[PDB]
């Protein structure tokens, strides 16, 4: 399903008249042979002629299978993107995580605790949560980029704007229960972000 | 806006009327689905297909109306 998933994305960035097929990032990676799919204990010659992942794009004919239909909840390729617009009209915070994902799998829970009680909600406690596969085994990997979450409907709720200072509280679990140490790891950052209408200032003047 | 493509509303509409094996039936989902061309060709403006009074005057009627004949 996740393959699928990647390949409807493939689809809609057609729609979207990108390069279907082109990754402009990660260049040195996407050449890179992937092993062991490279070695012979891989019997598959389809395969190890695949192991570039440039080539992987195209999984039809490279592959030779198909998806019954390429849709997500039952959206029309067309209407996701649509769907996607839509999304995109109110303006988002969000939450950056840095992920220096080490170790065991862990789960993460974090929520955004806002220094007031009184007539405001006390910490919501759950500004989602996400989780990473790991293992001793695991090679040590760091993500280039932020991983974003999207806290604007809990922030709203909770009736703080992006301005409000609050601080988020990250609770790391490994499967085992085990609390990790969440010092070690970088505070999450909290990105606003905004369509191409963005607000004018009170203080100064833009225009001249 | 269709899904389909074939799958639009004007579509829809009439696919539904010409469904109905009853006569009476048919005519209320024809007869509404033939007010959305008048409303949408007409719009805000005064003397166009929008109203009532002025709909026969314009030209297009008749093209409509054969269609919908």
């Amino acid at each position: 399903t996740t393959d699928r998933i990647w390949a409807i994305w493939q689809d809609l960035q057609r729609f979207r008249k990108r390069p279907y097929r082109e990754a402009n990032c990660a260049i040195q990676l996407m050449h890179t042979p992937l092993q062991p799919f490279d070695k012979s204990d891989n019997n598959d010659e389809a395969t190890k002629t695949h192991a570039t992942p440039h080539d992987g794009f195209e999984y039809q004919n490279s592959f030779g299978y198909a998806y019954d239909n390429l849709e997500l909840n039952h959206y029309s390729i067309p209407q996701l993107d649509h769907m996607l617009q839509e999304r995109k009209r109110h303006d988002r915070v969000f939450a950056g995580f840095l992920l220096h994902n080490i170790g065991t799998s862990a789960d993460g829970h974090v929520f955004v605790c806002l220094p007031t009680g009184e007539h405001t909600k006390d910490c919501s406690h759950e500004a989602g949560m996400f989780s990473i596969l790991g293992g001793q085994t695991e090679m040590s990997f760091v993500f280039d980029r932020l991983y974003k979450l999207d806290i604007t409907k809990a922030l709203k709720k909770n009736g703080v704007h992006l301005q409000g200072d609050f601080d988020l509280e990250i609770e790391i679990t490994a499967v085992n229960g085990s609390h990790l140490d969440s010092h070690v790891i970088h505070s999450p950052t909290i990105l606003f972000e905004a369509g191409t209408d963005s607000a004018h200032t009170d203080d100064g003047h833009t225009e001249p | 806006d269709p899904e389909r493509g074939s799958e639009s509303f004007f579509y829809r509409q009439v696919l539904l009327a010409l469904e109905q094996t009853d006569f009476c039936q048919f005519e209320v989902q024809f007869e509404i689905t033939h007010n959305a061309i008048h409303s949408w060709t007409g719009g805000l403006t005064p003397y166009g297909m929008s109203t009532l009074e002025y709909t026969t005057y314009d030209p297009l009627f008749w093209l409509h109306h054969a269609n919908t004949d």
